């Protein structure tokens, strides 16, 4: 069984960060490339990023694309996301998933809930 | 399911253990290749050049168009009824090919209609779009040695001497094409053709085209070289000169209960002389069966095996014997090259031939010798710490096995020569032996 | 980038009558492709994936076709269990996308 | 000759029957090649450069003069009387070629006589002429590199930096040239080179060469795709860098009553397996006789193929008993692998495994069945109108052949084993078996 | 201690003895190729087109550099003791090239401490030097392409035009790395890669790197043929992009006693048809004994043959007997095909065959015939001067051997056939007359 | 027997056209090239074109090269010349000719006549 | 353009007696020749291509050879059939010439 | 170029005594280095080349090893005949260098 | 046994020249590249210049490169060095020397004596 484990949420002043990880079990994690998928409180889907197996490359959309970090390690089994200059634009679950072939996203971990704001 | 232990005195000792899987199922995308240039902005002083060049294209896409054409004149909608005797003779492979070429006019149809804007590109790479419906990423040879290097220099070459160097570079392409779209492609219906080969079109400059059309992980360069990377010329169009090319990207699907092994040989000796045991080197295994595959054609990786086919192959019931433990039909070849290696070393533990390579173990400076009776010596940590072979100090493992392997025989099968002549002359042995041994049965059964 | 309108946006059904929801593509996609279901509380999960195959373990009662720009996905035989959300992606290119989702209601 | 009648139910399926040529009896004509460029209008800033270029050209070439200068010692008029103890160890194909040498001097002689306007010319083709017994092209390699990209931009690149330039494009062009007319070249006086090997003089640009000396049809292309187009070095200035070469232009002449005839196998069954019959695959015919082809040197086009020499080739007995109806001696091997095509179209005709196949006949929707009785099974329109066959549906034609086809039985073969190793095996065993019934018949002997 | 006497009559006309020499001991030179080209000087306008660069390297040389560490961690100084458990399997040859990675680490870290230079030089080709301890040859790819023809138009070409410009000629430059330096190399260690592979990583431009190392002979142009120049990567630093290459230069060593001898097919007829014997054309002789060469790996000179490694080979017993007179053995094929030679000169001696050639004596006229009882005829002075064999005319010497040469017969050995399916087909057979003899010999028993 | 037939021929007014066809028959049609070869009242020899055998590939002198069409339906084993422009210049009897391998021309038809007058 | 000139523009000769022509042209063409013979009212057959072989159906009585500028061809044993036109033209490069025809005529 | 230097230019050495002489190259060679030996009144005779193997008839006396930018010279065991110059020389690249040479004098 | 013989030598005045020949003996001429090394008075050995095996090259110092000549006839079995434009500079023992693979100089010979002075 795949068990994708997402941690690491919580409540981010907005301009601050916030590093999550998700853990894998039940599969090799080194033979398969993975992303991070957001999901809007209007439950849009939005993709965040995505590495490749070996770590060599990764790709992001526009809106995160020299904000967030996205790295693995492969003896940890643990893939990574760190966030930067956090804004209330990035209130949302976070999701970590395993990709297939391509990128049709296999197997989805419960996800964490990452929020931005002022508010006391 | 093999005996190891019965293999590794032998000389075959066992290595990497690697999973099997092949190609299927794949998704597409569709590209525009120009085989000419735009040559608008020298348009001044290209003499006759461009119009010899249009016409030896045509006489090089003729030959095409008119094959191809031939199994689309041929079918009809129904999914799609292809008419047997119209094509006549086929076989299942351009069959099937055919058909594809059928379902893919929907896209070609939609690309044409943008022929108007194909034929007046002036880049080497540019995306061209106008409907949901259609668009298209078109390529054009040659367009950026236009652009770069003569176009800018218009005004201190002569005219003449530009005309010849758009004709030297015309004719440079051209020798290119010619080794794969010449007349060496007999059959351009079949969509076995890969990537590289499609690119010449563009210069062999396969990346461009690849990086165009998608993006980049590790296991995309794995099917690349392992060739199941193809595509189909769908439609070409002999009044702008391009072509519509289909481009395949395959889905791996790996066979579950399945498995590549392969063996490291060590020569060993028998009596006074050097042997190889000779076996394939990679031997399959499916469920509880061994077959043999020609894996020359298959990308070997750290982790498994990856063909662009099905490359299993029949093997005789002498060498399941062989590998399951009954060493006495094993074959050996004799050892007359100075080249061949004789040790090997797995999970720490050494198989090496004493007779032939000075073994010593270095932790007490004793010697470690073979006897005849042995085939290999094994060497350990349990009997020498660490070892020197040659000039190499190895520090061992300990071998997980039997405690007295090298106390026990095996029993060594036959002499054999594997070069093409002896294989005939060996023949001819046989046969003559055969032949006198069938005269004497007859002069027993007539007294 | 390449974003996809998905419609209707709601529709209601009876138990146990076909529904069909449509996806079209900005730009022709050939048949690069992905349905997902989400329950209420949970992540989702593929149902088909390249356009037309099923996904490891998903009913019968799930299918789907298209190509180029238009696409579609169809129930035959609609469950209470199946009233939740769908969406659909394109992994033709980079960004991926998703189209804005559907919903379904009981009537 | 051939029952193809018997030979499609071992799964042999006529195919194309093809027309069989040879290249003899060439014309010549003889072009010049300069390997050094003109660098004239840079002189400038050319270093030192050129001068250890001219070394090293020599180097290569040195061996080249003195090589075929032996064959052109040994020889003296009578047509010409050849020294048999002067060149003392030679080869049929050797001497012929030292013939030619000689005569071709004619020619070589008068073109010599223009090494001063050779020596200065300044682009990359031209032609040359003075009297109706001497003219010629020349070709010169590099010059077009040095006249549109170094030359005009003299001024803005320092000139210790064109002088790095020049001298990295003469290395690559050194380079190339090295896996041609380097040391691997050991005997430059056979004529047997081909012209896309001679080209690499110029920079691998053929079309230059060729299009300069005639004119494009597309028997052409087939010529030089099939290697029939070749030349030979007749003359080597080591004072002027450049090579005289002879090339051949042959005419193709067809053998009489004489066709070749492929077949396209299908896998079939005899009993649970599925199996594949091996015969060659084209088969050549000249008058009553069938014999091999080794086509894989041949180029094969719709119509012909095209040898550039007699690749016939011996075939045995059992072979011919095979092909002409004795069945019971085609051997054929255990299908393994699921790459192995299960059908075939022939003149509208289906051929094909049901067993292993799922076939229907979809006028009817009935389905399509094959007994353990049939090797393959035989589809057409008098008995389905139309068939399918996996996800493709075929119209059929009429089979004009026996009525009750798949009726009847055929002999089949014994299993055979084709692999390199198995081989190997194959004849230990049958040395083994040998050896033990030898001393059998001794015993049976004595007693 | 071959018989020619008696192989001349058979068809084996002796031909050139060689000498026989293989590579050993090595000398090196370590030389530093940057993969990513200096783009200061137009750093104006290189878009984002040097970050997608970066990336694309490293995924290609991370791979390298995983694979060559592990042979890196597991080792440490002593010579050096390698870990047998933690490499755990390995060849050794592997083994031995692991060892050379671990030596080399003195010289390439003097070498990285010249990263600061390296990283900014400037020009395709650089040496740079600090001390007696640190100096190295720096290579850069692409280079010049970008000083030459790029930088001079940066104010005639628009930016984006430039951009577009260079990513071009990035792509073109990674394509061809891929095919050495992609997953095809999947195994970095080993040093058996020649010099020709690594130099793909400046262009293919292996002449500018040997010659940037050395100086020119005509020997070094044999060892480079030979294919006995080879490299290894030693290291690769993945944030500069560049590797350190150990290039190797061996001595030749000679073996003493021993000769390659080959021999010049002749056919010839034993009945009434045309026939080849069939033996090694190429035979290694050492000390007394008889052995085969795999030559078609092997330079072939003039004056020797120069391999890379042993490619001695086992031969049969009957072949030896084949060869030392006992022709009886000696084994032969049907000539099917007009191409097979019919005549040679050895010796200022010519042997030919005159039933199929028309022979003539030029000196008086008159013919020169063949009976059936000769195989091939020697012809030489002493019976005509000078003679005429189709079309050329051959002085003649001497023939230094029996007098009466064609007065004697030959005993000749058994017909057969060479073709893969032929022999498939001949074990076959063989194996059912064998069988059926096998049944007989048991009713022989019985009663 | 190879059996070339010339037709098409007669009197053009200058400044005019006129079509001629060659029909073969005897040979395969498809496998040679062929040309048409002019013959002027004081029997010099002309050639006027040539067209490949695949009809790819087309020759003419300079003469008649923009004038002149050269045309062939393998279907119809017929070879076409198409003039135009004529000039007194062009008066001549026309032949149809089967080549060789290279441009030797093997077979020759009887010819048709094409003469170019202003003459009532 | 590549032209060669060919004399005597006539020659006599008596029935049985040997004559020769010759062509030279301006350039050398190898041995890229061919010779033409034309009877009145009929057009031209070949008998000779590539400077030395004869046409199929070619008498023994004809001949001839050369190379490079200068060709020459051979009637051994002339007969009343014979005294016809004869021609020579290059094939080495277009356009494709012809020469200017020669006449025999009966002493 | 490519320089080295020799040192000590002079020692003495008793019968029987081992003595060592080094040579540092100016930049480093690799192991393309040589040794020499030479008699008065005679041409010099090599003894190690390629830095540490020995040439035919080298007595066993003489040894050698280096690498890089330093490379030295021994002899186990000197007899009155070797009281001898000694060089060393590069041939890494050209031109090709001669150290200074080195003399073993008699205590 | 390898004898190679020098000769040749004797006393130039400056400005002069010099041909000196080193005849080979014992071993395959044709098959060894060959130098010149020079002997000051000083005992200092200088490399004076290489020719390879088949003479297509041939590298020299800087001090003699455009003045000496080094050659080779293979059929004569002789090495040849043409001196040119003597200096007091170039006062030597002149030896013939055989090399190995690389440039070791495996046999030499006697070696002959070249002098250059204007004294009487
Ligand atoms: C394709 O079909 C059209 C009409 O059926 C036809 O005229 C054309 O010649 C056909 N092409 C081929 C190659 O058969």
């Amino acid at each position: 069984e795949v068990q994708l484990v997402e941690s690491g949420g919580g409540l981010v002043k907005p301009g601050g960060s916030l590093k999550l990880s998700c853990a894998a079990s039940g599969f090799t994690f080194s033979s398969y490339d993975m992303s991070w998928v957001r999901q809007t409180p209007e439950k849009r889907l939005e993709w965040v990023a995505m590495i490749s197996s070996g770590g060599s490359y990764s790709y992001y959309p526009d809106s995160v694309k020299g904000r967030f970090t996205i790295s693995r390690d492969n003896a940890k089994n643990t893939l990574y996301l760190q966030m930067s200059s956090l804004r209330s634009e990035d209130t949302a679950m976070y999701y970590c998933a395993r990709q297939g072939d391509y990128a049709w996203f296999a197997y989805w971990g419960q996800g964490t809930l990452v929020t931005v704001s002022s508010a006391s | 399911i093999l005996h190891y232990e019965k293999l590794s005195k032998i000389g075959l000792v066992k290595g990497v253990t690697r999973k099997y899987k092949i190609k299927s199922n794949p998704l597409t995308k569709d590209i525009v290749i120009k085989m000419i240039p735009n040559v608008s902005n020298m348009s001044q002083c290209t003499g006759s050049v461009m119009e010899n060049y249009k016409t030896r294209l045509n006489g090089i896409l003729t030959p095409i168009k008119g094959a191809l054409e031939i199994y689309k004149n041929c079918t009809h909608d129904l999914g799609v009824i292809m008419a047997g005797v119209c094509i006549g003779i086929a076989t299942a492979a351009q069959i099937t090919a055919g058909v594809a070429l059928y379902e893919a006019m929907k896209n070609a149809d939609n690309i044409n209609k943008l022929k108007s804007s194909i034929e007046s590109t002036n880049e080497a790479v540019v995306k061209l779009q106008e409907t949901a419906e259609k668009t298209v990423y078109v390529l054009t040879a040659l367009q950026d040695y236009i652009n770069t290097n003569l176009v800018p220099t218009i005004d201190k070459i002569s005219c003449k001497q530009t005309e010849l160097s758009l004709d030297l570079a015309l004719s440079k392409y051209l020798s290119d094409l010619l080794f794969v779209f010449g007349p060496n492609l007999q059959d351009p219906v079949s969509n076995s053709m890969t990537i590289q080969a499609i690119s010449q079109a563009f210069g062999g400059n396969y990346e461009t085209l690849l990086r165009t059309l998608g993006y980049a992980t590790e296991d995309f360069d794995d099917l690349l070289e392992s060739d199941s990377i193809t595509g189909q010329i769908i439609y070409v169009d002999l009044s702008s000169y391009y072509i519509i090319v289909r481009v395949y990207f395959p889905i791996l699907t790996e066979i579950q209960q399945a498995y590549i092994q392969e063996l490291l040989p060590v020569s060993f000796n028998n009596d006074n002389s050097e042997w190889i045991s000779i076996v394939p080197n990679f031997i399959l295994v499916r469920n509880t069966l061994i077959s043999n595959i020609e894996i020359g054609f298959c990308l070997i990786t750290k982790r498994s095996v990856i063909c662009n086919q099905d490359y299993a192959t029949p093997m005789t019931n002498n060498m399941r014997e062989c590998l399951t433990g009954s060493t006495e039909k094993c074959p050996r070849e004799l050892v007359v090259s100075s080249h061949v290696p004789r040790f090997a070393l797995s999970n720490g533990v050494l198989f090496a031939n004493c007779i032939s390579v000075t073994c010593q173990c270095q932790t007490t400076g004793r010697a470690i010798s073979q006897s005849g009776e042995q085939t290999l010596l094994m060497i350990d940590n349990t009997t020498c710490p660490t070892a020197v072979l040659g000039n190499v100090i190895i520090s061992l493992g300990k071998y997980l096995g039997s405690v007295n392997y090298n106390s026990e025989g095996i029993a060594i099968g036959p002499p054999v020569f594997t070069d093409k002549v002896d294989i005939s002359s060996q023949i001819s042995s046989m046969n003559q032996s055969l032949q006198q041994s069938k005269d004497y049965i007859k002069e027993a059964q007539r007294l | 980038d390449i974003q996809m309108t998905q419609s209707p946006a709601s529709q209601s059904a009876s138990l146990g009558e076909s529904v069909t929801i449509t996806c079209l593509a900005s730009q022709t996609i050939g048949t690069w492709l992905a349905w997902y279901q989400q329950k209420p509380g949970k992540s989702p999960q593929l149902l088909i994936y390249a356009a037309t195959s099923l996904a490891d373990g998903v009913p019968s009662r799930f299918s789907g076709s298209g190509s180029g720009t238009k696409f579609s996905f169809k129930i035959s035989s609609l469950q209470a269990e199946d009233f939740v959300s769908y969406y659909c992606q394109q992994f033709y290119s980079t960004p991926f996308t998703f189209g804005g989702g559907t919903k379904l209601e009981i009537k």
